[PDB]
């Protein structure tokens, strides 16, 4: 998403200090200023921060849609500073309970691919082939066709 | 048990809520306002009862979901 | 389903509680009726340990519990535990509040009055049902067979009773109730297993002996010949794996455990076997309905599921009865749930819909209403 | 699978779901008002007299008794459901604990930070002790 | 003293190399631990499902045996009544 | 010169510790390699055998259905015989 | 951190004292529990020579000290030295005054009462803690594994004990405590090293023999084959450099030292090895929880860190146990600190927060409060 400007303005010193240290480690001369994300990940690994890196490497293999491979500040800088948990409040548990109860038109304790497709047609998103399998992963942790409310809670918890 | 305490509490609530029974001793407007206010009160009580019924059905469904959870734990 | 109101056909039994809504083929939830408090100390904190596991939950944690049945011989000896069992049955195995459903309990013949009165008082005060009715466990088993005559031998797990019925008119002077049943067979099997070295003592291991009895024991067609054969060959020795290994081999204990039914002198009981109390129950009937009772002998109850009992009993009765009468033994494959199927059929009838003990009637006459016209 | 597209789709779906829930709550409120107007028909006292007032008083007392008994039964049901909610909440808490309490812990609050001070402290203690003269 | 300073700096660069090797080994260790945890969880699930299948097979086999024997007996009786 | 020598001794002990780290890391890693391989092989075999049992169980289901139908037939014949 | 109050999870042990604040992953300070007075005369004046070096300081000056452990076999034999060790642990290794922190000591099973009562009396009178609680060293090791059942063999350095637990209910009649542990293995290794010429006698050289045992010894998968191989080839002889040079070569002493665990007849003990006391501890349990205990055998404690023990023990138990049960041995890589990790987890629980022995309770009932409900 486009949180890039608010993020470059919003970071507080607890992570800004390490950002500056990583900047010093990164840029020592004869650099274009784009800050290559390949060296950035190694530098942050050297810093001792403990987020998840494999998603970042895959993203760089995909994200920055033009396929430049040298991410400018926004996206790879976010992936770097993603050590800190600036989440979307996790929403509210009661809100999601009310939503899931609303979605349970079957009134059988769970919502399956038919109801998900019904809601998607109600909103009108681009049809994805990752469907079915996404429900199997998130909601079907028991391989039984049953999905409780915590599965939907952790499906999009703190999503921006 | 679970048959007499409910009855006594209900009778006590009836006594405290059903006020003094006296109408024809006063003017038409005072009785008209009293009847209108009591009718609006019973309308509020009925609306609250139906809302609590819908909430009870929702919480019965939630209890069923939590039952399915405790069944999934075994 | 939808509008309308369905009846709850509960069936307390003694050993397995069978329940379900009226109008189906099989009970919805069948689970042992045992309530077991934990007996050790418990050191893990916050494990969420309850104070009493009832029903089928206590058949999985039975390693650290002391299971105790709340129903000894038909009668109920521990009312708090029975109330707990009923509460579990209504709320967790069926998930239907009892405030909106009639109930149809079942009771053995010739039981103490106080048991029945306390049962109805509980159902009306604690669970607060709209209306409940108590029925004799043998008439239902006769319903399920689709007959209208016949003498039914309902050998449950608590008590074996033998109610003869003709043309719908029960004969109250010919009911022969005998207190030998599946539980005594379990105890006798547990007692004769000690002759090979296997000692089961704990109340939890009684369940293991019960499983052995269910899976291995069978009723011999002729007792002496089987005793002679098992003492020479070894074609009978069937092995069984305990819940931890160490397989055991049951020899002539296989057909000696259920033989107690036909010779109650094995466990020291004086009375005659189930093969002779049926003939005595018939002979007390009038001289003109004995042929029909001979031809329509019905078996029911769990304990009559032993492989080979419908032939041994027929042979015995044919030996006792006059040579001209035809002896036929009805043994439906759905024997175990026969009483509950009959209960469902009875609760589904329109003619029966006005026999329930309505709550206002109980409020006017007290718990002693059950002995009155609403039987 | 993408990263940005899934994020945006999930956010839009959550917002649309919240809007749908709010409009469904509003529709249910409208239907509840309609059912209020049915079960409790509004009384227009235009051109009214004493007799209709007294009839309203008697019918109102009878309906108050009936609805009070109904609401008492409903509230007893509500109390039972709340107790069941508490019991199920306690059970779910216990189960989530037996799941994730070992996983819920403070991993090396300061042990990770304290890495190299001991060796330097030992060497400098020996040197300082030797440094008497 | 000059020779000793030489040896000091040589051991210094050696020590830095040592620290880096240590960190690399540490990362490898964390990685392999993760992998082992995952595979063992899979082992648990595989064994349990195997057990379920075996038990069900046993039960169905027994029921088949019983019903088959009853059918055979009743067939003999059908001939008898013929 | 003496200060430099002290520095050298410190570097020596640190190098010793580093080599010690290397050896222990290698040993543990080889151990986990062994466990990984054994777990993987056993997981494969367990999945295979469980699927085999599942297939046999389905076959048993079909057999049981056949037997049930035939028993229904024989029962009807016997009752009509009666 | 900040406001609030954290608990001190101390763990006396016997050989290594492990301590740290509740809620972390590893103990903050781990140091041997030895107190050694100097034994020579001392001629330098003003050197600042103390009268007793405790903890890790006496493992560096051990050349002129007489180290003596204050804990022999779980029990504490020298209370003044133990008090000194605790004082050091609180003030110098953690630097937190005990007046503002609850403590959670650990104690082996089946220990003398007086030891536990004196421990609580010291903690409440001398150090003046707010509240302390004593826990059995095996339940914690079961916490750390994240299980709730299983039989844990906690082979420490003082005493090896084997506590079986099911569903959180400990079985007090099946605890098998054996007094063979790491210290006896050190003494036996020091005794068999004399067969090559190396004589270690001084109490300081016991530490060197302990280091040899830790770094070189391993448990053989099959004892006779290893004895035959080491007597023909020379592929086993591993060398080791003493603290002064003169490298030594250990031959078949490598796997003979830790073999004493499975054959306690080597050091003259009568009892059976750790491979057979676990099976005996299982067989004392009920017949229905033996499968779960077989499948969840847990190892803990320092001495179970020998390379190749998790396979030898599994082979032995599989030989003893019935062929059908599956034998699985849980050997987490963090074995040494398993008890302390479990202690941290237990102290971090909210449900446990009201089980501490509050000081006012001790003031009302005396030190004998520990045996009471607050266990
Ligand atoms: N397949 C079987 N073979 C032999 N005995 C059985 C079998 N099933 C149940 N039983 C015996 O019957 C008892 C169950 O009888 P049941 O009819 O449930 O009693 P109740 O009349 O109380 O319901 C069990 O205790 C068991 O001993
Ligand atoms: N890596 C190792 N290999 C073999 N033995 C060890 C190892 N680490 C410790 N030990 C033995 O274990 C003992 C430490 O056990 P520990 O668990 O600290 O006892 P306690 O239960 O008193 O804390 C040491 O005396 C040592 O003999
Ligand atoms: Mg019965
Ligand atoms: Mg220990």
């Amino acid at each position: 998403d486009d949180i890039y400007k608010a993020a470059v303005e919003q970071l507080t010193e607890e992570q800004k200090n390490e950002f500056k240290a990583a900047f010093d480690i990164f840029v020592l001369g004869a650099e274009d200023g784009c800050i290559s994300t390949k060296e950035l990940g190694k530098v942050m690994r050297m810093l001792g921060q403990n987020p998840t890196p494999e998603e970042l490497q895959e993203m760089i293999d995909e994200v920055d849609e033009d396929g430049s491979g040298t991410v400018d500040f926004d996206e790879f800088l976010v992936m770097m500073v993603r050590c800190m948990k600036d989440d979307s409040k996790g929403k509210s548990e009661e809100e999601l309970s009310d939503l899931f109860r609303m979605f349970d038109k079957n009134a059988d304790g769970y919502i399956d691919l038919e109801e998900l497709k019904i809601m998607l047609q109600a909103t009108g998103e681009t049809i994805t082939e990752d469907d079915i399998e996404e429900l199997m992963k998130d909601g079907d942790k028991n391989n039984d066709g049953r999905i409780d409310y915590d599965e939907f809670l952790e499906f999009m918890k703190g999503v921006e | 048990g679970k048959r007499q305490t409910e009855r006594e509490k209900k009778k006590k609530i009836l006594a405290e809520r059903r006020k003094v029974l006296a109408i024809d001793h006063l003017n038409e407007d005072q009785l008209r306002e009293k009847a209108k206010e009591l009718w609006q009160s019973i309308y509020n009580l009925e609306a609250e009862k139906f809302d609590l019924q819908e909430k009870f059905k929702q919480q019965k469904y939630e209890i069923n979901v939590l039952r399915n959870r405790i069944n999934d734990n075994q | 389903d939808d509008e309308e109101t369905t009846a709850l056909v509960c069936d307390n039994g003694s050993g397995l509680v069978k329940a379900g809504f009226a109008g189906d083929d099989a009970p919805r939830a069948v689970f042992p009726s045992i309530v077991g408090r934990p007996r050790h100390q418990g050191v893990m904190v916050g494990m969420g340990q309850k104070d009493s596991y009832v029903g089928d939950e206590a058949q999985s944690k039975r390693g650290i519990l002391t299971l105790k049945y709340p129903i000894e011989h038909g009668i109920i000896t521990n009312w708090d535990d029975m109330e707990k069992i009923w509460h579990h049955t209504f709320y967790n195995e069926l998930r239907v509040a009892p405030e909106e459903h009639p109930t149809l309990l079942t009771e053995a013949p010739l039981n103490p009055k106080a048991n029945r009165e306390k049962m109805t008082q509980i159902m009306f005060e604690t669970f607060n049902v709209p209306a409940m009715y108590v029925a004799i466990q043998a008439v239902l088993s006769l319903y399920a067979s689709g007959r209208t005559t016949g003498i039914v031998l309902d050998s449950g797990d608590g008590v074996t009773h033998n109610v003869p019925i003709y043309e719908g008119y029960a004969l109250p002077h010919a009911i022969m109730r005998l207190d030998l049943a599946g539980r005594d067979l379990t105890d006798y099997l547990m007692k004769i297993l000690t002759e090979r070295g296997y000692s089961f003592v704990t109340t939890a291991e009684r369940e293991i002996v019960r499983d052995i009895k269910e899976k291995l024991c069978y009723v011999a067609l002729d007792f002496e010949n089987e005793m002679a054969t098992a003492a020479s060959s070894s074609s009978l020795e069937k092995s069984y794996e305990l819940p931890d290994g160490q397989v055991i081999t049951i020899g002539n204990e296989r057909f000696r455990c259920p033989e107690t039914l036909f010779q109650p002198s094995f466990i020291g009981m004086e009375s005659a076997g189930i093969h002779e109390t049926t003939y005595n129950s018939i002979m007390k009937c009038d001289i003109d309905i004995r042929k029909d009772l001979y031809a329509n002998n019905v078996l029911s109850g769990g304990t009559t599921m032993y492989p080979g009992i419908a032939d041994r009993m027929q042979k015995e009765i044919t030996a006792l009865a006059p040579s001209t009468m035809k002896i036929k033994i009805i043994a439906p494959p759905e024997r175990k749930y026969s009483v509950w199927i009959g209960g469902s059929i009875l609760a589904s009838l329109s003619t029966f819909q006005q026999m329930w003990i309505s709550k206002q009637e109980y409020d006017e006459a007290g718990p002693s209403i059950v002995h009155r016209k609403c039987f | 699978i993408s990263a940005s597209r899934k994020l945006q789709l999930k956010t839009l779906m959550l917002q649309i779901a919240k809007q749908e829930l709010e409009r469904e709550a509003e529709e249910r409120r409208g239907e509840k008002g309609r059912a209020l107007s049915t079960r409790c028909q509004p009384l227009e006292l235009a051109g009214l007299s004493f007799a209709e007032l007294q009839d309203l008083c008697r019918q109102l007392h009878a309906r108050v008794d009936k609805v009070d008994e109904e609401r008492y039964d409903v509230e007893a049901k509500v109390t039972k459901n709340i107790t069941e909610i508490a019991d199920l909440n306690q059970k779910i808490f216990d189960l989530r604990g037996k799941f994730k309490r070992p996983t819920l812990r403070r991993v090396r609050i300061s042990a990770d930070a304290m890495m190299q001070a001991l060796l330097g402290a030992r060497a400098k203690e020996t040197l300082d002790l030797r440094a008497h003269l | 003293a000059q020779k000793d300073e030489e040896k000091m700096e040589i051991q210094e660069i050696q020590l830095k190399e040592a620290k880096h090797i240590a960190e690399d080994a540490d990362r490898k260790y964390e990685e392999v631990a993760r992998k082992l945890v995952i595979i063992e969880s899979d082992l648990e699930r595989a064994e349990e499902r195997a057990e379920l299948s075996e038990g069900k097979c046993a039960e169905l086999e027994e029921e088949l045996k019983t019903v088959t024997n009853n059918l055979k007996s009743l067939e003999a009786q059908a001939e008898k009544y013929s």
